[PDB]
């Protein structure tokens, strides 16, 4: 139904960052919220129709734009450090009493990526164990039967962070263009894997 | 307290005249505005000294907001009605909201759309459904029954949010909307083609009022002219009621105002 | 101000009834949501309670009590796939729609008969869901928490821990 | 379509006196559609310091406004309403009725 951009994002700050949220539904009023650890959902920006919009709770250092309809636009002037978040846009008829219907969200963190480390640790039945370390940030993504992967993962400030499952391990990493003129390796978006 | 209301009005033109604007928007306390909206200015404006200096701005901001949204809806809605009707040119869409508190502190709540001056919808909201007067209204009710939340948010509001912004509203323009203004009432004599007795009254708050002529004091007498109850511009209000008389009766005026009995007995 | 009240967390086993309660202090009412959200999954609706009562749908229930300014979502024959995040959002008289932050519930599996052992890597497997493991006590030590799997195929379900570089409550057996 | 007449009446908001100012007042109500054109007259002779306030509405969707202006009555002069509407074919005078 309502779609957004990437699932993930790695964006330097002082970037123009392009949020996007696409419905087929017809629908008139669509909505950027940001969701923040310990708190909920916070509109940043809402929309009641093409080329309306309203500023949200918290509209600072955000823009946006309804060309189309189905199309709703996020933009991001200046990056900043406190615009790490959740973004979840919706889109819904008019109505206070008409529910939302919410896109797959994208994860945006805002120079120290590197990707995964994966292995395999072979074992009264099967039990086998998948391990990636060393991620950063945590953009990453890893038969639906028997399985059982760690919602969090793993004590310093940019301390990269280490997941474990019960192996593709897909990370996403900084773009081809606008990178790399620092040091001689590269993580960007790629799938490491490890056979057993 | 006495009976008190409080509605709001929607009004929009397909095809407006320079001077008209397309959509308005005017809540009402008993017979007073209180908020103003229209299409040229975007934006919701007080129409009372008691409702800007008691609300917040954060309150005008949002049910600007609100009011937007609300303008683009009935220019669909209006779209969408000629559409069915295969109506071309200018045509009016009003809707009115509203409740009423009264004495004995029972609620009253109302909704409705009109259609070109005419009962189009009528929302019960006890049977939580919509009366159609014709065709397209069925095919706006066939389309507004399916949203059960939206009955039962009407429902809410109008017998809980609606009784909430009236008594509010009345404890902002206690001064105003619950003062009593006692009437004047006098007694003239005209020649007409006759002579003919007219009881005046004026100066008085609220509105309503009773006013009657009666002959040796026990009964009501016939073919009594009546003047409607017209606002004078300064707040208050005015009327009269008169009769003619050839028979030797002893006739006196009777005024009932806000719980208040008079009688101008006339030699 | 105006805010909304719901537990942080909460934790409850399989096949058993969850009352996540939800109350509001705001000015005015125009209705209280209910929202099902997994761990990084979009939000989804579940109820909307405008007048009081309680309303049933399938195995959740919502009740809603304007006076008292408080709703619960109750959730009956818990299921191991009903572990997520509960969002409770209710709409003020100025028709702002304030989010709570969320109710995290955790479903612990039903075990009838475990064999418990820890089996590089250190794998603790195969537990009851009463017992709870205790997080890493050095720096340079690391483990990991309970995770739940689920083979559809053989109806058997199990607890499982991951720690690879302990100090917690394990069974004797 | 449905079209309504206006109902022009014309009243001075305090008791007439001569040489004692007052206001004329006209109170224009139950029209449909709701544009409306209003003047007030003295000796046939429009006014150009003439108020009105806003459209109101009504609860059986009708309009209604009230034209008013400051005026000193006298015995000689007369002031009146002008009034045209969708409904009215010419536009309609209703004279001050002095009494």
């Amino acid at each position: 139904k309502v779609t957004q951009s990437s699932r993930y994002l790695v964006k330097r700050t002082g970037e123009k960052v392009f949020l996007e949220c696409v419905q087929d539904m017809d629908h008139e009023n669509m909505f950027w919220y940001r969701q923040d650890p310990g708190l909920g959902l916070r509109l940043i920006y809402f929309s009641y129709d093409v080329k309306m919009k309203e500023k949200g709770d918290i509209p600072e250092g955000y823009s946006v734009s309804r060309e189309k309809k189905e199309r709703f636009s996020l933009i991001l002037e200046s990056a900043s450090t406190n615009q790490t978040s959740m973004y979840l846009c919706a889109s819904s008829p008019p109505g206070p009493s008409n529910e939302q219907f919410f896109g797959p969200g994208t994860r945006l963190t805002v120079k120290n990526v590197f990707p995964p480390e994966v292995a395999v640790f072979e074992p009264q039945k099967a039990t086998l164990v998948c391990l990636a370390t060393g991620f950063y940030p945590d953009h990453v993504e890893l038969v639906h039967s028997g399985v059982c992967t760690d919602p969090q993962p793993l004590a310093l400030n940019d301390s990269r962070y280490a997941l474990s499952s019960r192996c593709q391990v897909q990370f996403y990493g900084l773009s081809e263009n606008d990178e790399w003129t620092q040091d001689r390796a590269k993580p960007v978006t790629q799938i490491v894997s490890a056979e057993a | 307290m006495r009976t008190h209301s409080l509605r709001y009005f929607r009004l929009g033109v397909s095809d407006p005249i320079h001077g008209v604007p397309e959509f308005i928007s005017v809540g009402y306390v008993d017979s007073h505005p209180i908020t103003t909206y229209d299409s040229v200015t975007r934006q919701k404006e007080p129409r009372a000294p008691w409702m800007a200096e008691n609300l917040a701005p954060d309150h005008w901001e949002r049910y600007t907001q609100l009011l937007r949204g609300w303008q683009q809806m009935f220019k669909v809605e209006l779209k969408r009605l000629q559409r069915h009707y295969n109506h071309s040119g200018s045509h009016t869409y009003q809707r009115m909201i509203g409740c009423e508190l009264l004495e004995d502190g029972s609620t009253t709540g109302f909704l409705q759309y009109a259609y070109d001056g005419q009962d189009f919808l009528i929302f019960n909201k006890d049977t939580l459904s919509w009366l159609a007067v014709d065709n397209v209204a069925h095919t706006i009710k066939q389309a507004w029954e399916a949203n059960q939340h939206e009955l039962l948010y009407q429902k809410n509001w109008l017998e809980e949010e609606c009784i909430a912004w009236l008594k509010r509203f009345l404890e902002y323009g206690k001064d105003t909307l619950q003062r009593t203004e006692p009437p004047l009432v006098r007694v003239n004599r005209k020649e007409t083609f006759v002579t003919a007795l007219f009881c005046k009254a004026h100066g008085f708050y609220p509105p309503e009022i009773y006013m009657t002529w009666m002959k040796n004091g026990e009964e009501i007498v016939q073919e009594i002219d009546y003047g409607d109850i017209l606002p004078s511009g300064d707040g208050t209000y005015q009327a009269w009621a008169s009769i003619e008389l050839q028979s030797s009766n002893l006739y006196s005026c009777h005024v009932e105002h806000s719980g208040v009995h008079m009688v101008l007995q006339v030699p | 101000g105006q805010n909304i009240d719901q537990p942080t967390e909460m934790t409850a086993t399989e096949g058993a009834i969850v009352q996540i309660n939800c109350t509001y202090q705001t000015s005015g009412f125009n209705g209280l949501f209910w929202y099902q959200q997994h761990a990084g999954e979009a939000p989804t609706f579940l109820s909307y309670n405008v007048l009081d009562g309680l309303e049933e749908k399938g195995r959740f229930s919502s009740f809603l009590s304007r006076s008292k300014g408080y709703s619960y979502l109750l959730l009956k024959e818990l299921q191991m796939k009903d572990s997520a995040s509960y969002l409770c959002a209710v709409m003020d008289s100025n028709y702002q729609l304030i989010w709570g932050a969320g109710t995290k519930l955790i479903i612990k599996p039903d075990i009838q008969n475990p064999d418990p052992a820890v089996y590089s890597v250190c794998l603790f497997t195969d537990f009851d869901s009463q017992t709870n493991v205790s997080q890493s006590k050095d720096s340079d030590v690391y483990i990991t928490d309970k995770c739940v799997l689920d083979m559809r195929s053989m109806d058997f379900k199990s607890n499982s821990a991951v720690a690879w570089s302990n100090n917690s409550i394990i069974p004797e057996d | 379509m449905i079209q309504r007449t206006p109902k022009i009446q014309v009243y001075s908001r305090h008791p007439a006196e001569n040489g004692k100012s007052n206001f004329l007042n006209c109170y224009v109500s139950g029209f449909h559609p709701s544009d409306i054109e209003v003047d007030l007259l003295k000796n046939g002779e429009r006014i150009e310091k003439v108020e009105h306030s806003d459209l109101s509405f009504s609860k059986d969707w009708s309009f209604y406004l009230l034209y008013y202006t400051e005026f000193t009555p006298t015995e000689k002069d007369e002031y009146a309403c002008r009034v045209n509407h969708v409904t009215l074919s010419q536009p309609k005078i209703v004279k001050w009725d002095r009494d």
